[PDB]
Parts: C-alpha cells; structure tokens; sequence
C-alpha cells in the first residue's frame, strides 16, 4: 500500500520550497495558527528532494489517513498537467501527470487537475474536491469584457493573450472548431508554466492570461497590480486522478464527499484560497 | 432488451415539468412521454398509471444523453417519496427505485452526497450546488461560515436568518454549527416562498438554502432586490447528478457524455434556456 503520488507546482494548491541544510522541512504555522503540514517531494531542480505543502497536500494527508495507506510524492518530470499528442504518427500518448499515471510512474494524481472528457476516457477521476472555472487575468488598467471581447475574438499582434501549454485550457481551445481563431493566436504565445505567464502579465509582456479561477483569483488577492475580469466561462472542477483499475476509486470519492459535508474543505479553502 | 432503459424522475420545476397529454393523445412540443402511478386516495396503495408529458432542464439532458449514448427509455415519475430518504432502514424516492433495481437510472435535481453514494453510483455533476445564502441587495455577508452567522450575538443588531426545517440544509447546519442551528429555529420558514416574502418585508435578513435553487429564484426576482452570495463562498459544494445502480455498465458512457456537454457549451445553452433569469 505504498502509493506513488505525482503532483505539480501550483500555488495555492501546491507550494514547493527547498529543504533545509539537513534535508528536512522548516517547521511553520499559518497566519491563523495552524501547523503547516509539509511532505518531502522529489523532483527536478537530476532529481533532488524538496518540500511540498498546501491545499492539495492537506487533502492527500486526509485521504491517506482515512483509507490508511502510505505514499511517496514526486513532482511531474516535464512540469505539465497533460494532453494527448501524436508521436512523431498512428500512435498517441499523454504527457505530463496524465502520462505518468497511465505509464505507472505514478499511482495517483493529487493536484489541481481539471476533470474533462478527453482525460476521463483513459483515467478515473474522483468527485470534485474543488469547483471552479476559467477566467482571465490582466494587468490592472487593461479593460476587457471577458472571453467575448473583440480584442480576444479578433486577435492580432497588438493584444496578446495565452494560456499554459499542455493543459486543460489548451484542450478546451483546441477541441472546439468554433474556437479556432483564438487557439491560432494562443499557440504562438502559450507559456511553459502558469507562474511564468502570471509574471509576464506583471511585466507587460503578456496582456491577458486565461487560466483556472481558483488560481487566478488567489493571485489577484496577493499581487494588487493584477485583476480578473469577465467572471467564469467554463465551470469545471479539480479531481483526484487514478487508473481505471485502482482499488481506491470508491473510498477516495466517498472521502471527498464527506469532507465537503463536514466543513473540512471549508477549512482548507479558508486557509489556502480565500484572501483580500 | 439491453437497450431499453427504465428511468425514474420527479416533478420539480424547472428541472422537471409535468404537463398533460394533448387534448391528439400524444406528447408534443419539447416534451417526452412519462407515466405516473396515480393513487386512488390517500389511504391506499391502489392506483392507476396515467400518461403525462415531461420537459425541463433535466429532461433536455436526458434527450441529449439518449442520442449520444444511443439508448431508448421509458420514463416514469416517482410516487413513493421524493428524491430519497432511508426511512425504516429502507430507501424511498428516486434513490429507492435505483437501489431496488426498478430503475436503471434517476434523472432530476438529485443532490450527490456520501450517504446516497454508498448505495448508488452517481454520475459526474452536471450542475454545482451547495448551501448558499440569499439576502436583500445591500446586505454584507460572505457565506455560511461568516462570524455574523456562527456568533450572531457578537454583532448589534444581530442578523435574523433561518432555513426551512427538516431538510438537508437544516441537518447539515445542526451537525456543523450547533449554536447557529439553535438560534435559527426561531426564524425558520414554512417554505421557499415564505422565506422570500420574509426577506423582502424586512422580517428576515438572510435565508439559507440550496444553492442552485436560490440562484434560480434570484435570477427572476421581481425588482431584482434579492441576491445570493458569490459561488466561491458556497458551503459544502456538490452537484446534482444522475444516480445509477452500483456497478452499472452505463456509468462510464453517461459520464463521458455529460463532460462533453459541459465542454460543448450544450450545458451552458440549457442553463441559459431553463435556469438563467433576467437579473
Ligand atoms: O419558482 C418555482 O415555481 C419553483 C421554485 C422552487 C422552489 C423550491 C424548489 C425548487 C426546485 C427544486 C427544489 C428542491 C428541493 C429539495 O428538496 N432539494 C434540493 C435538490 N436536491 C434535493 C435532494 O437531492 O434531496 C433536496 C435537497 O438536496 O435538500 C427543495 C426546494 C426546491 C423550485
């Protein structure tokens, strides 16, 4: 019962920090006084041990305690959430955390992983542990109505928007033929990671960043030169990822339901997600 | 035959709306045939089946699922109960129909929870819900976990807020916020309509209820004076889902089709058609 857990750097759901000189994680409490539960997570810096904590790490710990299993956490090697791509042709393969789950490098994905049809054809998602959607992040001062703005629908090299490569947003814009004009712009500017994109907005190198509202709203509450706009437009949700043969599928989902019902998710949401 | 599915639902507008047959003995417009066992009186199990016509948000989902998953169906309305409770260690309502194998699946405003999930398998949610709060436009409240609700005596004047008793919401508040529950009993409402009158007439400061239901009511409130909190503050988020028999061979295809509709924009088109209001 030693499960291989794969995750990804994505605040506030997963924080990644160096270990101390002795190879342990610095003890730390939140602003509200609760102990910060940190686990050792190996990943790229060759592979080195690092410290992981956050919403999703609290969730992992609750799940491993309820169903009573041990675990080891590592960061996805390519740093991506995961889409399906053709090889070279004929054969297709997933990348990112999706690829590591389906290949056996990981037994469970605990991350802000979006539930969609493309992925659900190959893996079992749990019930949502976080409901959210897509929104747009812009520098404070940039004015756009949302996803139907003309500067988004009739793009050009003057107003640049993008999302993260090999992600659910990339899928969402690539699968719908009616979103072909938008995707053709974004594929010229998509970023390797959400952190780079958000920094590029602050640097005025990117003008709009399309990403998960649970992440973008967090960022807006921290860096007050950034704002979201338009409200939601693709109400999705994050779920645990498992292979279809997993013997844990049932209890993971029951455990998530109970944790919504007893206020445990309310505790994590208030600790990691909500700010002002 | 393995392709003709028995499917149960429950009248609950706007998710399921029941009308009568055409004055051409058939169901027309955007309605599908659905039967109902109509009791002879209130002190008997004797009854008769009656042809009806059903439509609504959930029915349009069922039409979408039928063309995509490629199954035919025979739709009928639940009579022994509503959505489903474990009464005398026996499940009634829509949950009962599925557990005791009278129905392959249940389509309606059925909330996914842990308790029901131990006897049925739910699909992925097609609509978010949870415990939400509705106030008059102008009232500053975050959500259920606001201190003005947990510790109402700490503020002057204290908030006056309540729910409808003997529902899921009251049960959840009783187990999570014991003092809030005790305080709310002197403000509980007979039903949704009496709550909304209480909010508008100034007798009540906040009404705590099902999230999807409050959004539907706020969207069509006369004068747009009643508003709900932001979705990010809904407590105990969950969804409405389709209940299937545990181990059902249909759950996978139902899920793939539902997730397609969310991605297709079809689900948004139905939301706009049936649930989105003028406000
Ligand atoms: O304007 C109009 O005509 C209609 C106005 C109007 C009022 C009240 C309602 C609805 C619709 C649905 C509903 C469902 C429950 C209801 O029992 N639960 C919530 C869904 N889920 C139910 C369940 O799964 O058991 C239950 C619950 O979870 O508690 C209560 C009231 C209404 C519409």
């Amino acid at each position: 019962t030693r499960l291989k857990i794969v995750t990804i750097h994505q605040e506030p759901f997963v924080y990644v920090k160096p270990t101390m000189s002795d190879g342990t994680c610095k003890e730390e409490f939140t602003v509200n006084g609760d102990p910060v539960k940190k686990v050792i997570c190996t990943g790229p810096n060759h592979t080195v041990p690092q410290c992981c904590y956050g919403f999703c790490i609290d969730l992992l710990i609750k799940l491993a305690r309820t169903m009573n299993f041990t675990y080891e956490v590592h960061l996805v090697a390519d740093g991506k959430f995961g889409t399906q791509e053709r090889v070279n042709s004929n054969k297709k393969e997933w990348n990112g955390m999706m690829g590591e789950l389906l290949s056996g490098q990981a037994d469970m994905i605990v991350a802000p992983l979006t539930i969609n049809n493309e992925r659900a054809q190959y893996i079992e998602f749990s019930k949502p542990f976080k409901y959210q959607g897509l929104t747009i992040l812009v520098k404070k001062g940039t004015r756009i109505t949302g996803i139907n703005d003309p500067r988004l629908r009739n793009p050009s090299d003057k107003f640049i928007y993008a999302t993260v490569k090999q992600s659910s947003v990339d899928i969402y814009f690539r699968r719908q033929v009616e979103l072909s004009t938008m995707y053709r712009h974004m594929e010229k500017h998509n970023y390797e990671s959400a952190a780079e994109a958000i920094q590029a907005v602050r640097d005025n190198k990117l003008h709009a960043f399309i990403w998960d509202s649970a992440v973008l709203e967090f960022e807006a509450s921290q860096k007050c030169d950034l704002v979201t706009t338009g409200e939601l437009f693709f109400r999705s949700g994050f779920g645990i990822g498992m292979r279809k043969d997993s013997p844990w599928k049932q209890n993971v989902s029951l455990s998530i339901l109970k944790s919504h019902e007893n206020g445990f998710m309310e505790d994590l949401d208030k600790t990691w997600v909500r700010y002002q | 035959d393995d392709n003709h599915l028995s499917i149960v639902t429950l009248e609950e507008a706007p998710f399921v709306i029941v009308e009568d047959i055409d004055p051409t003995e058939t169901c027309v417009r955007n309605t599908v045939p659905c039967r109902k066992f109509v009791k002879i009186n209130n002190s008997t199990n004797e009854g008769m089946n009656v042809k009806k016509c059903c439509k609504g948000f959930c029915i349009d989902i069922l039409k979408k699922l039928s063309r995509t998953v490629k199954f035919t169906y025979d739709l009928y309305l639940v009579t022994n109960g509503k959505h489903g409770k474990k009464v005398n260690n026996v499940w009634n309502g829509m949950i009962g129909e599925v557990v005791y194998q009278r129905a392959v699946m249940a389509v309606g405003s059925l909330t996914i929870n842990e308790e029901r999930s131990e006897v049925v398998d739910f699909s992925v949610p097609f609509v978010e819900t949870g415990i939400s709060v509705m106030v008059s436009r102008g009232t500053q409240v975050t959500g259920l976990s606001d201190k003005k609700f947990q510790r109402p005596h700490d503020y002057s004047p204290p908030f006056r807020f309540g729910t409808v008793p003997n529902g899921s919401t009251e049960r959840n508040i009783r187990n999570n916020y014991p003092y809030m529950h005790q305080y709310m009993t002197r403000f509980n409402q007979r039903g949704v309509e009496d709550a909304l009158v209480s909010l508008k007439t100034g007798k009540l400061d906040a009404f705590i209820y099902d999230a999807a239901v409050l959004n539907y009511k706020a969207g069509r409130d006369e004068g747009c004076k009643l508003v709900t909190i932001g979705s990010g503050y809904i407590f105990a988020t969950t969804g409405y889902g389709i209940a299937l028999q545990k181990g059902s061979p249909w759950k996978r295809q139902i899920d793939l089709a539902l997730l397609q509709f969310v991605g297709d924009g079809e689900m948004e088109e139905l939301e706009t058609l049936w649930l989105t209001g003028i406000c």
